[PDB]
């Protein structure tokens, strides 16, 4: 069969120097949290954003179906936790990268699993 | 100032015993713009600021608390005020959003159409509106009250909103009504609040807490937007965006507020009292259940 490939055509146009996508929602919190990935509540800690899930999620904000079986969305209802020196594209972070299935924190940017 | 640390401002009661005639409504600030933190979204700060006000107020927040939010998408294609409300109410709050316009939101449900199509089987513990249309701000018309959506929001109030429960509706200058005016007489207290972010606006929260069924106060809304009006006409409010610098306690407690089902006959004076101070929510605690009528129609 034939799906596009939105995840593909982001990650080139953004090498192609396209303007990362906008209006993601942050949110106001103390930045005192726990600096997990995707959370029920904002938990940024000092290095962090957080944002409003489904205006991070490149499948809600651009009206394509989910890349899973059961249409289900990661993001949204939850709040996203952006390292800042990336919140200038939520969207093409949390496409790029994973989340350690065992602490919950970003793999590189929190996950100390490995150590 | 003491104002300016606060979330906002709420109508002084004596403006609101006031008779006043309408007027314009001439801002001193009109101009002013606050300055809010970095990256931030005016809806995310205004909203922030409702909410940390509501904090203040009796509200009933029960378990399995039901939330519904008009008026909340945006010419962006998304929803800051909802993603601020998920943030304020308990995990597990149900929260459905609403707009004319199609948009994607963190509600629970979503549903895309004008609102006076939505139906609900169930009652709700909070109405949030911000619904507006902005060729109401017409400065050269009279300024009568608006009927639409507010209208509708009248109604679902009368019907759907539970005893106990509460209600924040956007106005401004242009966008009012005086039912809606008149409905706050059914609360045990309201007010109209400005947010300290959006002070140079007309606008303002509508705020009825602890809906009770029935009139507690006769009020004239016609009269009582022109109180309103005289109030935000004779005394600025500074902008400011303090109160977004410290969200240690934003979150609202969930206060497992009772739950029951009531028959009419069964509102006495004890219940009307428990209503009144934020202890309890009269309605059924069954599943949520929404719907939007669709207009069917033929092109060819
Ligand atoms: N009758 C309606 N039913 C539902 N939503 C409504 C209306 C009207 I009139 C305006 N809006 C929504 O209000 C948002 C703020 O202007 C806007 O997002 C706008 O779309
Ligand atoms: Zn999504
Ligand atoms: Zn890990």
């Amino acid at each position: 069969a034939f799906a596009v490939d939105a995840a593909k055509a982001y990650k080139d146009y953004l090498a192609s120097g396209g303007q990362p996508i906008t209006n993601c929602v942050k949110m106001l919190c103390t930045h005192t949290g726990t600096g997990q990935a995707i959370t029920v509540t904002p938990e940024a800690n000092m290095d962090q954003e957080s944002f409003g899930g489904a205006s991070c999620c490149l499948y809600c904000r651009c009206h394509i179906d989910h890349p899973n079986p059961k249409g289900f969305c990661d993001l949204k209802g939850k709040y996203v936790q952006i390292p800042t020196t990336c919140a200038n594209d939520p969207v093409g972070f949390t496409l790029k990268n994973t989340v350690c299935t065992v602490c919950g924190m970003w793999k590189g940017y929190g996950c100390s699993c490995d150590q | 100032s003491s104002q300016a640390w606060q979330p906002g401002v709420a109508m002084p009661n004596l403006y609101k015993m006031q008779r006043m005639l309408l007027e314009k409504c001439d801002l001193q600030n009109y101009g002013d713009s606050a300055t809010l933190p970095k990256g931030i979204m005016m809806n995310v700060a205004k909203y922030t600021q409702l909410c940390q006000y509501l904090n203040t107020l009796t509200l009933a927040v029960p378990y399995n608390m039901r939330v519904i939010h008009f008026g909340a998408g945006s010419d962006k294609g998304v929803a800051p005020g909802t993603a601020v409300l998920r943030q304020w109410l308990p995990t597990g709050t149900l929260l459905v959003d609403s707009d004319l316009n199609d948009f994607v939101s963190d509600a629970d449900s979503t549903l895309i159409g004008d609102c006076a199509t939505v139906h609900t089987a169930n009652k709700w513990d909070l109405i949030i509106s911000d619904m507006y249309d902005p060729k109401t701000k017409n400065v050269t018309k009279e300024n009568d009250s608006k009927e639409g959506f507010f209208t509708y929001i009248c109604g679902f109030i009368q019907q759907k909103l539970a005893l106990g429960g509460s209600v924040a509706i956007k106005i401004t200058e242009h966008s009012w009504n005086a039912d809606l005016y008149k409905l706050m007489g059914h609360f045990a207290w309201w007010t109209a609040f400005v947010t300290n972010v959006n002070a140079s606006s007309s606008e303002a929260f509508l705020i009825g807490c602890n809906y009770l069924g029935k009139p507690r106060e006769q009020i004239d809304g016609y009269v009582m937007h022109a109180n309103y009006i005289f109030w935000r006409n004779t005394n600025p409010i500074q902008l400011s965006s303090y109160s977004l610098f410290d969200m240690s306690k934003f979150p609202l407690k969930l206060r497992g507020t009772a739950v029951m089902s009531l028959k009419e006959g069964q509102i006495n004076d004890m219940i009307l009292s428990l209503l009144s101070k934020g202890r309890l929510i009269i309605r059924e605690n069954n599943r949520v259940v929404i719907s939007s009528d669709v207009l069917v129609n033929n092109e060819n």
